[PDB]
């Protein structure tokens, strides 16, 4: 129990914390990954003055702040304002003091070796936790999905990602990063809707059209005559009703949003997009391990839960793979937290323990330890 | 076998559509029986604060 | 085949039964929604009512 | 001075200063601001028992029925005064189409009246459905206009100066003497 | 000649309307975007009464009027107010019959596909012109001062917008739009012309405002230590003469004026301004173009007319791009009207003739022809 109960898993995004204890089905804390800072001097009434903000209300007072995202596009980039929402994290909002917890951290997939040992400094040398762990994203997906030889197309609020793992080592020569992912997918929508004849014009008119997104979006598969169906319009439309009345209407954009994940064009990016992308990883694989990578392509991510994102990969890669191979795209409801259940489980795990770096191989190795 | 797994796609298709408009829906009822018990009661406390001005 | 035609009969039930109860909470939903125009519409004439007897 | 004009303009003359003063006191006593201005003229013509006498300094019973709200009807419609401006209604409503998005729906719910101008009874009936059919349906609408109004101002000074955390805002000599005006400009 | 004298030009703005014959060096035609509906029966002496009044009789009469604006934000909002303004060009101010003259229009940036559908219905359809082409904005501008390649800074009366574009071609993804210009301008002088103990009480103190801002404002570089000269107070003041005797000074508020164009902060505005713009489209376009972009930043609208905008904008620019680079900022005279020019240089050019879309291409193509 000692750390049975103790172990916490924080996963770090571009958009959102995820944060818990090892045992939990889901996470205990998700929040922006936001740390705003004060455009002026003055109080709310009743508090004093705060030098910073950090999660929701730095995203509810964004009108006085300067806010900073600390995690551009998977990567820690801010560490003053990294370990500011760390310190958030454990004293706010899980409120327990992490002198007493190990602590399972996770990382992005091409993470600079020299990154993996500053977080391990800073966990132990400015938090002192007894023990921590640094695991890869989508080697935590895959594992929560059960199995150990796969390939994740992972997707979040800043980076997509392919990482083929082979019986548990993530193959670094083969994954690919697209930098275009729900927050680039939330800035289209809002001009397709804009374009549609409207106006986002105050902040509660901008943060909604993201939860248009997530409420009403799809992905069409056979999107060519999906547009033509738009034309001959069927009963395909959908309106949402604003803070107010203002009941808007999206009809067809509904799904010219997630096309924009298969063709890339549709925002004025050259590169690939995420269904060859799956593919090309898999042809820079040894021969051998392609039939394996075929036959488990692991979803996660927030910006993968749109629905029939699966269908459309499915066929996407069947009709480019050889036809004597076996396609098989997973997509399981709780993707948008596979990463952190995968360190739930792997960290409440009876085998983990001897792989904790407690701060006797820290005190003792510096933090070259941990990065391994 | 391309058959079954067809009408298959289609009725994971409907099922999910159906799952989305009921949780949905449900939500909708909720919220709006939930603008209720508030409604009702300060309404309960607006007729009573009439009939002691009344009088 | 014997795997996806029995994940079918799945996937059907549970879509019939999801039907079944958004059908259900639909119902319900619009009985409380119309109870509330009601309680709603009563209400601005019982508050003016008050602030012309006040007055 | 408007209603001093709709009055003399009814057949009569405030003549002597004694007159003028009260024609002040006519409209803070007897004006109304009706909801549904419109058939409240309408009202005024079928000739109901809405019209209203004053005596004056002396008996000289003065009789104003219906001009009792065509003076706060001023205040919706300036064009009654050769004023060109917009009126109350759509300017409560413009500060807000001018306040950042997400804030407009407190502002909405917290349309809070001060001011002896305001005091005109039913005002707030008709601000309540002047502002609800100019925004969002999705939007609620609440127009508060307490009772002590024309010292509203006055009351939150009070409050805010007797209170116990407002010691440490007071401007001293000390700050003065040592800072210039500049220090209490903020 | 057939055409040569007898193309058009007419560009269509937020605040006035450009027009005259291909061939002259400058709009034969310039007056305000306004349709006035008289609030009242009645006429003036000798004439009839007139349901309409377009341009500076709506001006002019504006006490009795409720006048509309077509045009907001560079978009035709009104069809049935923009058909009037175009009649009033065609017949009243250019006096010609629109049957026998080939037109050039203008529309703005990301005007939508369905508005250039709709103008190119109205000219063909309810004028009976024999050919019309839509050119954008920005183009034309870049077009007039010679080159192919740049980043226009265009910035009218009720838009500004920054428009790159490489060998002619106006780049989707690149162009921002900043909703504040001359007429937001013009209002806050005003505001801090009253705040310097004034009264801009009748209409014709209203309106000579906007001839204070035209006249006598600027904008400094160094706007800080211009401030700071402004109170040491230098012969730096402008008294202007009113209607009237009542000269009223300025001094300072002067450049205070387009100093909200680089601070939007200035009028309660949240957005970036006019030199961070530029450089933003500038870091959205390919990283090959960026150079060139850079050295051609071209300059056109009545609002970039402001002295010394160049050199702010010249020092603004250099100061956030890589100092490998070369950064230019060309601001011609003509530029409140660049747009015009360079359609009157455009269509009257030898080799413009088969763009033209004639009647035969619509009568056999629909709207669609000229959409491109």
């Amino acid at each position: 129990d000692e750390d049975e109960t103790t172990a916490l898993v924080c996963d770090n995004g571009s958009g959102l914390v995820k944060a818990g204890f090892a045992g939990d089905d889901a996470p205990r804390a998700v929040f922006p990954s936001i740390v705003g800072r004060p455009r002026h001097q003055g109080v709310m009434v009743g508090m004093g003055q705060k030098d910073s903000y950090v999660g929701d209300e730095a995203q509810s007072k964004r009108g006085i702040l300067t806010l900073k995202y600390p995690i551009e596009h998977g990567i820690i980039t801010n560490w003053d304002d990294m370990e500011k929402i760390w310190h958030h994290t454990f004293y706010n909002e899980l409120r327990v003091a992490p002198e007493e917890h190990p602590t399972l951290l996770t990382e992005a997939p091409l993470n600079p070796k020299a990154n993996r040992e500053k977080m391990t400094q800073i966990m132990f040398e400015t938090f002192n936790v007894p023990a921590m762990y640094v695991a890869i994203q989508a080697v935590l997906s895959l594992y929560a999905s059960g199995r150990t030889t796969g390939i994740v197309l992972d997707s979040g609020d800043g980076v997509t990602h392919n990482v083929p793992i082979y019986e548990g080592y993530a193959l670094p020569h083969a994954i690919m990063r697209l930098d275009l992912a729900g927050r680039d997918l939330t800035d289209y929508l809002m001009k397709i809707l804009t374009e549609r004849g409207y106006s986002f014009v105050t902040t509660a008119e901008r943060e909604i059209v993201r939860d248009i997104k997530e409420k009403l979006c799809y992905v069409a598969l056979d999107f060519e005559n999906e547009m033509a169906t738009a034309a001959s319009s069927s009963s395909l439309e959908k309106s949402y009703e604003l803070p107010d009345g203002q009941v808007i209407t999206i009809g067809n954009e509904r799904f010219r949003c997630p096309e924009t994940l298969f063709q890339p064009s549709f925002i004025g990016m050259e590169s690939a997009g995420i269904h060859e992308t799956t593919y090309n990883s898999i042809m820079k694989c040894d021969i051998d391990i392609r039939k394996d990578l075929y036959a488990n392509n692991v979803m996660s991510g927030g910006t993968t839960m749109y629905p029939g994102i699966a269908d459309r990969m499915q066929k996407e890669i069947t009709a480019l793979a050889p036809s004597t191979m076996k396609i098989k795209i997973i997509a399981p409801p709780e993707r948008k937290y596979s990463v952190w259940i995968g360190g739930s489980i792997l960290a409440s795990l009876s085998t983990f323990q001897q792989m904790w770096i407690t701060k006797q191989e820290y005190d003792e190795a510096g933090p070259s330890i941990v990065h391994r | 076998l391309k058959d079954a797994q067809e009408k298959l796609e289609l009725a994971e298709k409907k099922a999910t559509d159906a799952e989305a408009d009921v949780a949905s829906l449900n939500r909708r009822i909720q919220l709006v029986e939930e603008e209720l018990d508030r409604a009702q009661e300060r309404l309960a406390t607006a007729l009573q604060k009439l009939e002691e001005a009344e009088k």
